[PDB]
């Protein structure tokens, strides 16, 4: 998996068809997903694991 | 009743927030990307990379 | 054109005043002695045989921490600078601990000066571990009870303290500016008086407060820096001040040096 | 065993040991077993009769 | 060369909510019925209440990238004591000779009241505004 | 467990003074008039010292297994 | 006039009321008093003061198409609960 | 806070803050200030990120083009002439600034808003500051009095409700029995009084303080938390009505029977930097625990009714002819939303 | 030995169940048996206590912060907060890393979580002596 | 496993150049300019020491992401000039006042000695 | 060893996981070149109200300076003005805040920090389902459907004769 490719990302549970939306890769050391602020609202998430 | 497959496309794992991503970019760890594959089919174009 | 007031001066911490200077050399400097001076820590750690209640990697790595004596840690050459296989007597110190209690009752006291620096690089002055006085035991490393011993073998390199915190010399730099804050690089949160809320800083005799009908300066800079180094004894503060301005020199002359070859 | 249908379940567990206070908590615990009779909120709200 | 040239006296200076800004209002001495809100920075240039202020607005400093002024070059500026730069956001032209003309210096606000002869020339795109004592 | 060798926060050495304030606290002296006689200016380190617990004391009393 | 309970045709019947307006929270009596279209204006009229009760708002061809599919029949219908390889599967 | 009309930059920081936009053209604007020291103002800086050719105009409580308060927006080719940049415009609701771009511009632009915002605000309050104390929920002694005051007289308000109950001389509201009109009135006395404890405490407030900078901005918080850090908690609520009887004819064993006070049934008087009485705080564990059950039956709730609906409307698509039809060719529209 | 049960027994302190107390009065401390004839906004304010002249009090509390749990006995200052953040501080308390035991070494359990160097709390409860907090934190 | 080693955030590798020089052919007289093992230490110093020369008119640098152990610095001068001169002007200016503190702290410790 | 992704707690429900970490040189310090171990958004103070958090920290810097533990039994008498004045009583601000120097430039920060000790405890832990389908199904991305209707189940290709219709054929693609 690389750069720029495009990959499907969710969070449970999926109420809406916003919850699943398609991102660009960014390979990055150390073992956390790393996802923009603006976009936690739209997923209804927090970083509390 | 079914057994016996090898399937590896997809992941699971925690989160965190990174400011310095693009609304579109997901961070991805380095194991993540090594453990997830995609299959291109060789071209004249991307024969050497 | 830059001036250095020494306050206090003693082995261990420097207190001084750092006048006609930019700003950003002193936090440049601050961080060099922070970070960027090699020193000489315990890397390789082989235990032969323990029987104690410590992990090995507990008791590893608290000997990792013990600082050692790093005056001459400069003429020493990294690990990757040294065609040796593995370590040898030009890149490392080889230190040896043998610990054991005899008897039925009490407790024995393992501490750091049972540490005896078994070969090294002759006859530079390196390896041993820092002790307050001759007296000192020094710091605490285990404890052992009846039929319990430790023989550990270490291996001391060179190293700095962005790759880890244990070659670090320096515990804290006290370090400010513009006690009066007639610059105004700070708003002072208050619930009825903010003078009165706030505490004076130890260096607000050493400048004269500002007046009641005095204008804002807008023109004026930081101009005088208060700094207190204090080191864990690896290095005596003098040595830490200097061998950080050299490392900030032999760093700008890596990036000269550079530049001319691009062309 | 020859009567586990309608045996009750959940009384004997595995006592913690994640630390000291988890531990004590355990040992302390009550289990209300809820048979469907019951009103759902009613049973999980905090009494007075609680203090 | 200029567009705009007075003298006001400061009728009320406002400090309001903020402690570096100050809200003015000033008259024209030479004549009535121009009137200038004008926000302005005080640690810059400090105000008091019935002042005299040499107000003048231009629409070039010469006798795109911005750059710090070499010594060697001059300009207008060099005649007064606070300068400002700003883009000019509404030209009202109301019932009669009531012409109202709204500047915008990066956020700080200014409103000139006059009459058309006077402000005539004011209908530009950016203007300086440079006050001298 | 046991003194740590070095303050978390700042990085003093603070793992060769547990016996001194061990004394220290022996002839009743209070807890800040003794970590001030040790020299521990930041509170940092105060914490570091005055929060240990001594957990090998306990350790040391089962039998050793050889 | 607000009343607890619904009699909409004896209501609507009594002189002196505007029979041509009167409205009920009921849509099954609706329904069967009034007609289908009348019943989807009435149960939209509903979804629309549920949604908007607390402030929030929905676009009108969502509840729209709700409401034309549980009209769609000619009667209320309730949003409630062959192959052989199927039935031996089963 | 960046937004504000007394910001300054200083020149470095500007060309620091311009250099972290990835859309920056390289042409650095004329400062608002020349002289007698160049000075950038904080809406300059944030224009910066803007692309050219947005206009937004918002009036917030009817200001006048001058803006007196900074309250407002107005946004010229790309530039903000007068308005704090809040929530108001770079939320989520609206016409505000990103539907604005998305409408005008396209994805790609609005998706690299969104970056160039994020970096210059980052950059400039990683090296401004930001923080909150324990000393921002403290109030000064006159307004603490004023609080004391009104919730003194509210409580003597109650009392009196309550003697004019307990002689049938309180008036009966039409379709509703004595005992629950008597309850109403005592509840809207306490919720007034808290509002306007809340209030009072709102009106302290110095703009240097760290709450009130979060509630304006809108980034978290609001007025009742405010309220309830420093006023007064309020009324505790079960199942829509004030703490029951669960003794016989009292709330603890600590009050005597029938006892109708406020602090008997459930009423916090103390805020949470005062702390909480033991009554007060097992009224607000029960309260709690009431909220914590609602919340987990609701959401179960709803879960089983998006999944009922979703399972309803699965099979409904937009033909090529505009018609929208089911899975079996029947039109339930004959045009999509009518329109 | 002059103990607990003594205190029992010498008519001082007596049990009472959840069915009793539909018929005792109780006072939250020892401050509250004797009325007092202050103005200080530091403070909390305490119940009136106005509906009747003069109270007879039959028992009073020990002490209130008795009402809590084991769990909730760690928490510094729990009037302080909300009780949703209580509950949940209660429910990750026991996810929490420490030493459980003296002699870890010598047990064998399926996983096992050890602290190097645990610290007693700053800020501390008077039930944590008794939950020996601070000598297995 | 996913951390890289920590000797790599100051050691280079041989491969990757240690600095590297692009233009900015948007304005005339522009480069920038990638730093690699690097950081705010010799970052900050660098850029305010050039900001006070008169003949440069732009200078800035910034870290992308601080997990990669490298920052990039925007540098333009004036049609007089080139950068690069002005880069070597400025790390000699440092070295010179680093020597004359040395000096001098040297000399007031001997005396406090 | 703590790193990226591990989860803390303190003692009022305020669980997080680490971010990112910073050396000694990059955090911020004080007056007295003291960094701190964590830094806290504050945000997750004011919807929370977690106001006994504040409190703890005062009160265990108090103690820290003071030296001796203090009593945060609930249901006292102590109030935030007496350990606020006990506070001032040591040379430090009565609310706790400090004047905190930036630590890649040096500079001053323009507000002050909350800055003090507190308790803090590292916790332990370190489907292609219906709504999925459903949320694709809304995005229209048919081939979608299908690559996960075949590839995440048990697709394979069978040849069959079109007049027998048996298991009878034997194909070979070269
Ligand atoms: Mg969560
Ligand atoms: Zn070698
Ligand atoms: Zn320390
Ligand atoms: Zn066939």
């Amino acid at each position: 998996l690389m750069d720029d490719d495009p990959v499907l990302f969710n969070r449970q549970p999926s109420l809406h068809k916003m919850s699943m939306m398609a991102h660009r890769v960014k390979v990055m050391p150390y073992s956390t997903f790393r996802l923009n602020l603006s976009v936690t609202s739209p997923y209804n998430a927090d970083f509390d694991g | 009743n079914l057994m016996g497959k090898r399937v590896d496309f997809s992941a699971r794992t925690v989160i965190s927030g990174d400011p310095n991503l693009e609304l579109d970019q997901v961070g991805v760890p380095i194991s993540i990307a090594k453990t997830l594959s995609y299959p291109e089919t060789v071209t004249q174009y991307n024969i050497h990379r | 054109e830059p001036k250095v007031n020494i306050i206090n001066a003693q082995d261990d911490e420097v207190e001084l005043m750092l006048s006609d200077v930019n700003l950003s050399l002193a936090n440049s400097l601050r961080r060099t002695m922070l970070a960027e001076v090699p020193t000489l820590a315990i890397d390789l750690v082989e235990i032969k045989m323990n029987t104690s209640v410590l992990a090995d990697e507990f008791i590893s790595h608290r000997l990792g921490l013990i600082p050692l004596v790093s005056e001459d840690v400069e003429e020493m050459k990294y690990s990757r600078d040294c065609t040796c296989e593995d370590y040898c007597d030009e890149c490392s110190v080889v230190l040896e601990l043998s610990a054991r209690h005899e008897g039925e009752e009490g407790t024995t006291d393992v501490y750091s000066s049972s540490l005896i620096k078994v070969s090294g690089p002759g006859n530079l002055n390196v390896g041993e571990p820092v002790r307050r006085d001759d007296y000192d035991q020094g710091i605490l490393l285990c404890k052992l009870r009846n039929h319990q011993e430790l023989n550990i073998r270490c291996i001391a390199k060179k190293g700095i303290a962005k790759e880890h915190a244990k070659w670090s010399p320096c515990s804290a730099i006290a370090f400010e500016y513009d006690p009066h804050n007639k610059l105004k690089h700070t708003d002072f949160w208050f619930e009825v008086d903010a003078k009165k809320e706030w505490p004076d800083s130890k260096y607000a005799t050493w400048e004269e407060p500002p007046k009641p009908g005095e204008v804002f300066d807008y023109k004026a800079k930081p101009n005088r820096f208060y700094m207190t180094v204090e080191t864990t004894g690896s290095l005596k503060a003098n040595q830490v001040f200097s061998r950080g301005i050299k490392t900030l020199q032999e760093k700008l002359a890596n990036v000269l040096f550079e530049l001319e070859n691009s062309r | 065993q020859k009567k586990a249908m309608s045996s009750r379940a959940g009384v004997s567990q595995v006592l913690n040991r994640y630390t000291y206070s988890s531990t004590l908590s355990h040992l302390r615990r009550t289990n209300t077993p809820i048979g469907r009779d019951g009103k759902l909120a009613k049973p999980r709200q905090l009494h007075n009769t609680h203090w | 060369s200029a567009l705009f040239d007075d003298i006001f006296t400061v009728q009320t200076v406002d400090n309001g909510r903020y402690n570096k800004v100050s809200r003015i209002i000033g008259i024209s001495t030479t004549n009535s019925a121009i009137k200038l809100t004008l926000d302005i920075n005080n640690e810059m240039f400090p105000v008091s209440q019935d002042d005299s202020l040499t107000v003048t607005l231009a629409n070039s400093l010469s006798l795109k990238s911005w750059r710090p002024p070499k010594p060697t070059d001059k300009s207008l500026a060099d005649d007064y004591d606070y300068v400002m730069f700003g883009t000019v956001y509404k030209f009202e032209e109301g019932d009669e000779d009531k012409i109202k003309v709204y500047v915008s210096f990066g956020g700080l606000l200014m409103c000139l009241e006059g009459g058309y002869k006077s402000l005539a020339s004011l209908k530009q795109d950016n203007l300086y505004i440079l006050i001298r004592r | 467990m046991i003194i740590p060798v070095r303050c978390f926060s700042c990085g003093k050495v603070v793992g060769d003074k547990w016996d001194a304030y061990l004394r220290l606290l022996e002839e009743g002296k209070q807890e800040g008039d003794a970590l001030d006689e040790l020299k521990l200016k930041r509170y940092c380190c105060r914490r570091m010292v005055l929060t240990h617990v001594d957990l090998i004391e306990k350790f040391l009393r089962y039998n050793p297994l050889e | 006039l607000e009343t607890d309970g619904i009699n909409l045709a004896e209501v609507m019947a009594v002189p002196g009321v505007d029979s041509s307006r009167t409205y009920s929270n009921s849509f099954v009596e609706i329904l069967s008093v009034l007609g289908i279209e009348a019943t989807r204006s009435s149960l939209y009229k509903e979804i629309l003061n549920v949604i908007a009760f607390d402030g929030s708002y929905v676009n009108y061809r969502h509840m729209a198409l709700l409401v034309d599919v549980m009209t769609s029949r000619g009667y209320l219908m309730a949003i409630t609960r062959t192959g052989a390889l199927m039935r031996c599967s089963f | 806070k960046m937004t504000l009309r007394d910001t300054f930059i200083e020149y470095e920081q500007v060309m620091n803050m311009l250099f972290w936009v990835p859309s920056w053209d390289g042409v650095v604007p004329q400062p608002a200030i020349l002289k007698p020291k160049p000075l950038w103002t904080g809406k300059q800086l944030l224009s910066i990120a803007i692309p050219s050719g947005i206009h937004l105009q918002r009036t917030d409580g009817g200001n006048s083009l001058l803006s007196p308060k900074d309250n407002g927006m107005l946004i010229v080719d790309g530039k903000v002439m007068f308005g704090v940049v809040d929530k108001k415009t770079v939320g989520s609701g609206g016409g505000g600034l990103i539907h604005t771009v998305m409408r005008e511009k396209g994805p790609k632009i609005c998706a690299e808003l969104f970056g160039n915002i994020q970096k210059v605000v980052n950059y400039w309050l990683l090296h401004n500051g930001f923080s909150i104390g324990i000393g921002d929920a403290i109030a000064d002694a006159s307004t603490m009095k004023e609080i004391t005051h009104a919730i003194s007289s509210a409580k003597e308000q109650v009392q009196e409700i309550i003697y004019k109950a307990q002689h049938n001389e309180l008036e009966l509201k039409p379709g509703m029995t004595l005992r629950e009109s008597f309850e109403g009135e005592v509840s809207r006395t306490l919720n007034d009084a808290r509002d306007s404890a809340g209030r009072s405490a709102e009106m302290n407030l110095k703009d240097l303080n760290n709450v009130k900078q979060m509630v304006s901005a809108g980034s978290k918080g609001s007025f009742i938390n405010i309220a309830q850090m420093s006023a007064c908690v309020g009324q505790q609520m079960v199942e829509g009505k004030r703490i029951a009887f669960g003794f016989a004819d009292r709330s603890l064993p600590h009050f005597t029977k029938d006892d109708f006070s406020p602090e008997s049934k459930g009423f916090v008087e103390n805020s949470y930097l005062r702390g909480l009485t033991p009554q007060e705080f097992f009224f607000h564990a029960m309260a709690g625990r009431e909220g914590l059950i609602d919340t987990a039956v609701k959401t179960a709730e709803t879960g089983y009714i998006q999944r009922r609906l979703v399972k309803a409307l699965e099979d409904i698509m937009v033909h090529y002819d505009g018609t929208t039809r089911n899975s079996l060719g029947d039109i339930i529209q004959f045009l999509y939303g009518e329109d | 030995v002059y103990g607990w049960s003594s205190l029992v027994t010498s008519g001082v302190i007596e049990y009472v169940d959840g069915e009793e107390e539909e018929t005792i009065m109780i006072a939250m401390t020892p401050e509250d048996l004797q009325t007092r004839s202050l103005n200080d906004t530091a403070k909390r304010i305490k119940p009136e206590m106005s509906t009747s002249s003069h109270h007879t009090f039959t028992h009073c509390e020990i002490h209130p912060s008795m009402i809590l749990g084991v769990a909730a006995s760690i928490i510094p200052f729990p009037d302080h907060n909300q009780s949703p953040r209580n509950t949940y501080q209660s429910a990750m308390g026991k996810q929490a890393m420490g030493v459980f035991l003296t002699n870890y070494n010598v047990r064998m359990d399926t996983m096992a979580n050890i602290l190097y160097y645990p610290q007693k709390p700053l800020a501390k409860t008077q039930a944590m002596e008794y939950l020996k907090f601070r000598e297995l934190p | 496993m996913n951390a890289p080693d920590r000797f790599e955030l100051f050691i280079l590798p041989d491969d990757v150049p240690k600095l590297k020089i692009t233009p900015d052919s948007r304005v005339p007289n522009c480069i920038i300019i990638k730093f690699e093992r690097e950081d705010h230490t010799l970052a900050n110093l660098l850029r305010e020491e050039l900001a006070l020369y008169p003949d440069v008119t732009f200078v800035a640098y910034k870290v992308e992401h601080p997990l990669f152990a490298n920052f990039v610095m925007r540098l333009q001068t004036e049609e007089g000039t080139r950068p690069k001169q002005a880069l070597e002007r400025a790390c000699a200016s440092i070295i010179n006042k680093l020597k004359t503190l040395d000096h001098k702290f040297n000399e007031e410790w001997n005396i406090k000695n | 060893v703590p790193q990226i992704g591990d989860k803390f707690a303190s003692r009022h429900g305020q669980k997080g996981t680490i971010g990112v970490t910073y050396r000694h040189e990059d955090m911020p310090f004080s007056a007295e070149g003291i960094v701190p171990d964590l830094i806290i958004n504050p945000h997750a103070i004011p919807s929370r109200m977690t106001v006994a958090h504040l409190i703890e920290c005062l009160l265990s810097k108090v103690g820290s300076i003071r030296g001796y533990e203090g009593d945060a039994t609930p249901f006292t008498d102590l109030t935030v003005d007496a350990v606020s004045n006990l506070l001032r009583d040591n040379g430090y601000q009565s609310r706790g805040f400090e004047v905190m120097y930036n630590g890649h430039t040096g500079k001053k920060l323009m507000a002050q920090v909350f800055f003090g000790p507190t308790y803090y405890q590292r916790l332990r832990h370190m489907r292609f389902g219906e709504m999925e389908r459903d949320c694709m199904i809304a995005h229209g991305a048919a081939g979608f459907l299908k690559e996960r209707l075949m590839e995440a189940s048990d697709a394979f290709r069978v040849h069959v004769c079109g007049i027998c219709g048996l298991m009878s054929v034997i194909a070979n693609l070269k």
